[PDB]
């Protein structure tokens, strides 16, 4: 399903796809906006007469969505939220039209047993609902932040490429009685410039800074306390997709050490799919980022990769805007974001 | 001791109004005695027996 | 109206249905006679039918499982409190359509789980679950990129039977030991296992054993799976390392003999943890975590 | 309120979450407020039996007496000033000592029940109902939840078991009486017990009292009954939804040593003992008492002795710092047992949507 119904109705589609494949859009905050405003532009314009056909309309458009591209989730995630928000009105309508609901709570056995029309503006509604879930979650998190790490311990940081970390970073900060060192790891061929920035800042921030190169995690774990990571895309198992680079074997460090490992993102980044695996999933980078050369260099191919996968089992707690949810408990919260047949488009 | 049924039939009939005491719960519903009509159990579903914590 | 006959007549047919969906079907036919609405007679002959299938149960839990679950099924229906003729009907409906829900079931997991086939991963098929070798079938028919694995299983000669049935489709085979597994850590890619039962939360019964994989595999940091279709739904919980309800004896210390009389005895039914699995393989959408346990607390609720 | 703080002891460098140090001896008390409050602080300032559990249901009676003692006014309504009231039995309950999340809950549902009754209602006819209301929700939200514990226990455990336990688990300890005396069978029942509470001990006492064989325990070892044991029960206090236990005492190293050798351990409270609130270590929040417990030179409580212990302050710098609660394990209690009987604790939060 490509691009052929769409005439004078909708044309930026193509925009998007462009954004999502040279990179000119930057941050996934900024990508949910876009889907947000490509959302609003369906609505405002496209005809809907019957909403079977519409729902299935919508479902072909993620579809294709999907196919155009995969490393982008929380545009996904917000579509799928509001199809969800869609749902329900939808079920009050037929309840409507069909006029015994409710026994005491909600109830399995719902997929054995068998269970002139308004919604533009439920919709528009939900898109409303979906932008002030966005908006913030470092006001919402913090706290809940300044509430694990205390006096004379000793944080482990990596990955400063996540926008929230960094934030959570600085409000723990805060205080003026309350004194931490922070150890920050590089993470080479993607994230260096970043973690140096970070540095920089903690700096200026009236912090004990210090500066860690990738090998030398090892000879300082006996006065390590926290782990934190900078991750960018949450899962169905708890699991989550970072913000790329250098985690991994801290993460399993940690874990070798017994030493804690929370989990900072938010439920926006929260996706309604499985990962079936990681090589769908996480992308490569550039191989001409680490060596030079390149008629002697077919010779030389060299490995390196972005994005970054942490098993379901390294994973601790997800205090998010709302609360601390788990790894075993995610499913729950996925679910009253994303409703049950919007999942397989 | 105690028995006898309180009207003059053994047997209550159809749309009739009975009291019971309730002795266990849960798995069925209330498989219980009656103080209306006879001491003899008298059954109810867990569907009938509520409308509106329920187990507690 | 008789079980124990049904019983006798299901034990190693399986293949086209599923030992415990026979189960369901007779345990529907037996409802479809003393009528759902008189309570009184009903819940207490289901309730007899149980008790008489326990008692011809040695080794299982599987089929007091399916039961329960039609109950509650049972349950549920009678919740729309007007026309009381409609919902009888429904109920009388529900038994062969149970059965072809299964088919239902399998082809919803011939799309959903074949998305997790890779390049060069060996997989092992652990215990006997129908489920899991369609699943395997479809894999092949898909041609992705893998290997099917058998092994030394013993209960009445399992494993074996399991590698024959490999052998048809023509994959190359190799089997593992219950002994012998201890040198898989890495180079077999993919720790699979099959269900006879999901309880709560992590809680599933097989056969000869689980627990030492489950174990093994989290020491290795290994991808520990459960894999079965749709019918196996318990409300359990054990205290110790394992506690089932058994039929051969816990480490019985056979009494003093010089010509053989009683010798094999020992844990014939193994449990799995919570902690152990990261995947659980089921036709309902895609859930794993504790979505199980979830289920029943929206079900049971006592 | 009247009088606060002057009091000795240092801040301390090591461990200062939250605040250490109070009223003990009554001088120049305020005319509105009723002195069973004043007797219960007085009982916990220095109290050996009551933990969680029975404290909660000791508060719940209190209140229901307030409750009896007071009538409408004339000038003021009856949601005028007891909300007030409230409040402030409260504040002198945290400066006495830190309380439970289940006392939390309790006063939770009492400011829903003085939302939900309106003031225009006929006073003797309404709390004649809400007194009666009060009494039923004790009876549910504990007894019941009691009993639903005990009928747990009754399909789980063998036939005759060797129990471990600690504290002062006053359910735990109801259980093991019933399984002494009312359904008869065999009860080897150990028992741990610290330096600075005589928790334990008061329970063997008890469970003498009731005729049962009783083995006490102490710090230095445990594994020496163990190295046996066959199926325990761990002390409870609060729940947290992550899965972990906020509890009494070297209970965490008791989880570990099960974890180590054999088998896991399990724990059964009640449906309304969970919090929402959450937490993953032993400097988080700590519960406090004076450094005293171990002045006295061991045996019983009250002795007055000449020797050599008391150097606070006396000689050149010396801290004498403990705790009471300390942060139990996850991966470890596999088993919890409420109101809704069956789950695990890695279902750490199933309920509380329903409650």
């Amino acid at each position: 399903h490509p691009n052929a119904a769409t005439s004078d109705v909708n044309v930026t589609i193509d925009t998007f796809v462009a954004k999502l494949k040279r990179r000119q859009v930057q941050g996934s905050y900024a990508i949910a906006l876009e889907t947000l405003q490509l959302l609003m532009r369906f609505i405002s314009a496209a005809r809907w007469n019957h909403v079977n056909d519409l729902i299935e309309q919508i479902r072909d458009l993620g579809n294709s969505l999907e196919k155009a591209h995969p490393t982008a989730f929380s545009c996904g995630n917000v579509i799928r939220r509001i199809l969800a928000v869609l749902r329900d009105e939808v079920e009050e309508d037929t309840m409507s039209t069909t006029v015994v609901a409710e026994p005491l709570i909600s109830s399995m056995f719902n997929l054995l047993q068998k269970p002139k029309t308004d919604y533009r503006q439920v919709a528009i509604q939900g898109i409303k609902d979906l932008i002030d879930e966005i908006k913030n979650i470092d006001e919402g998190i913090q706290q809940i932040a300044i509430d694990l790490i205390h006096d004379h311990e000793i944080l482990l940081t990596p990955t400063p490429d996540s926008k929230t970390v960094l934030k959570f970073l600085i409000t723990a900060r805060e205080r003026s009685n309350r004194t931490f060192t922070v150890l920050v790891t590089e993470g080479f061929p993607n994230n260096t410039k970043n973690a140096h920035e970070f540095a920089k800042k903690l700096a200026q921030h009236n912090i004990e800074t210090l500066v860690v190169p990738d090998s030398a995690v090892f000879a300082l774990m006996s006065r390590v306390g926290k782990v934190i990571i900078g991750t960018k895309a949450v899962f169905v198992n708890g699991g989550t997709i970072s913000s790329n680079s250098g985690v991994s074997s801290v993460c399993e460090c940690a874990r070798e050490f017994r030493t804690p490992v929370f989990a900072v993102a938010g439920l926006y980044k929260l996706s309604p799919l499985y990962p079936f695996d990681v090589e769908k999933f996480v992308e490569f980078g550039g191989s001409q980022r680490i060596l030079p050369r390149m008629d002697p260099r077919k010779r030389l191919d060299t490995v390196n990769q972005i994005t970054d996968y942490v098993p379901p089992e390294n994973i601790d707690i997800y205090i998010t805007n709302v609360g601390g949810f788990n790894p075993s408990f995610i499913y729950r919260i996925a679910w009253d974001n994303y409703k049950q047949i919007d999942v397989h488009l | 001791t105690s028995h006898c049924r309180f009207y003059e039939n053994k047997y209550p009939e159809i749309d009739d109004i009975v009291m019971v005491n309730v002795q266990q719960i849960a798995e069925m519903g209330a498989y219980v005695k009656l103080l209306e009509y006879d001491n003899i159990e008298g059954m109810i579903l867990l569907s009938e027996l509520s409308r509106r914590s329920i187990q507690k | 109206f008789n079980i124990t006959e049904t019983y006798l007549r299901f034990l190693e047919e399986d293949t086209e249905m599923t030992m415990p969906i026979a189960a369901i079907e007779a345990l529907v036919t037996l409802l479809r006679i003393k009528t759902p609405e008189t309570a009184a007679e009903m819940i207490n002959t289901i309730k007899s039918s149980t008790e008489e299938l326990i008692k011809s149960i040695p080794n299982s839990v599987s089929l007091r499982a399916g039961c329960d679950i039609f109950m509650r099924f049972v349950l549920r229906n009678l919740h729309l409190y007007g026309d009381w003729e409609n919902c009888k009907q429904h109920l009388i409906e529900n038994g062969q359509l149970f059965v072809s829900r299964a088919k239902k079931s399998r082809n919803k997991i011939a799309e959903i789980g074949v998305d997790f086939i890779a390049d060069d991963d060996i997989i092992l098929v652990h215990g006997y679950s129908r489920a899991v070798f369609s699943l395997l079938n479809h894999a092949a028919n898909k041609f992705i990129r893998f290997r099917c694995v058998v092994t030394e299983s013993r209960p009445s000669k399992q494993g074996n039977q399991l590698y024959t049935l490999l052998e048809q489709k023509g994959i190359p085979v190799t089997l593992i030991v219950d002994s012998a597994v201890g040198a898989v850590i890495d180079k077999v890619d993919k720790v699979f296992v099959g269900a006879e039962g999901v309880a709560e939360s992590g809680g599933i019964i097989n056969l000869v054993g689980t627990y030492s994989v489950g174990v093994l595999a989290h020491n290795a940091r290994k991808p520990f799976y459960v894999v079965t279709e749709s019918h196996k739904f318990v409300r359990m919980f054990p205290l110790s390392s394992d506690d089932l309800p058994m039929a051969g004896p816990p480490l019985d210390f056979t009494r003093r003999t010089d010509d053989l009389e009683d010798a094999l005895r020992g844990p014939t039914i193994d449990y799995t943890a919570q902690e152990y699995i990261t995947a659980l393989i089921t036709d309902l959408g895609v859930l794993t975590p504790s979505a199980v346990s979830e289920e029943l607390i929206k079900m049971w609720y006592d | 309120p009247g009088i606060s703080s002057v009091i000795p002891t240092v801040l301390e460098q090591s461990f200062d979450n939250s605040s250490l140090i109070s009223v003990k001896e009554l001088l120049l008390n305020k005319d509105l407020i009723h002195p069973s409050i004043l007797l219960l602080t007085s009982h916990l300032a220095h109290y050996k039996i009551v933990g969680s559990i029975p404290r909660c249901i000791a508060m719940l009676e209190v209140f229901q007496i307030v409750i009896k003692d007071y009538q409408t006014p004339k000038g003021t309504t009856l949601s005028r000033n007891l909300t007030s009231y409230l409040s402030h039995q409260i504040d002198l309950l945290k400066k006495a000592r830190p309380l439970s999340v289940t006392m939390g809950n309790a006063i939770r549902w009492l400011k829903q029940e003085i939302s939900l009754i309106d003031p225009s209602t006929p006073d003797k006819a309404a709390k004649k109902d809400l007194c009666e209301k009060i009494g039923q929700f004790a009876k549910e939200k504990i007894e019941l939840a009691d009993q639903l514990i005990i009928d747990n226990a009754s399909t789980q455990i063998e036939e005759s078991t060797t129990i471990v336990t600690y504290g002062s688990s006053k359910v735990l300890t109801e259980l093991l009486l019933h399984n002494a005396i009312s359904l008869k069978k065999n009860i080897k029942v150990i028992v741990v017990d610290s330096r600075p509470l005589f928790e334990g001990r008061k329970m063997a006492e008890t469970l003498r009292n009731a005729g049962v064989n009783v083995m006490y325990a102490l710090i230095t070892s445990l594994d020496t009954i163990f190295n046996d044991v066959d199926y325990v029960f761990l002390g409870a206090h609060s729940i947290l939804s992550n899965g972990f236990l906020y509890s009494r005492a070297g209970t965490a190293m008791l989880a570990m040593s099960a974890k180590r050798r054999n088998i896991p351990v399990l724990v059964c409270c009640e449906s309304l003992k969970f919090s929402q609130r959450v937490q993953l270590d032993s400097v988080t929040f700590n519960e406090l008492a004076d450094p005293n417990d171990l002045v006295n030179i061991d045996y019983e409580n009250p002795v007055e002795r000449r020797g050599n212990k008391g150097a606070l302050l006396n000689q050149f710098i010396k801290e004498r710092k403990f705790e009471k609660k300390k942060l139990a394990m996850e991966n470890k209690p596999k088993g919890n047992k409420i109101g809704g009987k069956k789950g695990s604790e890695g279902e750490s939060k199933d309920a509380s949507n329903e409650e």
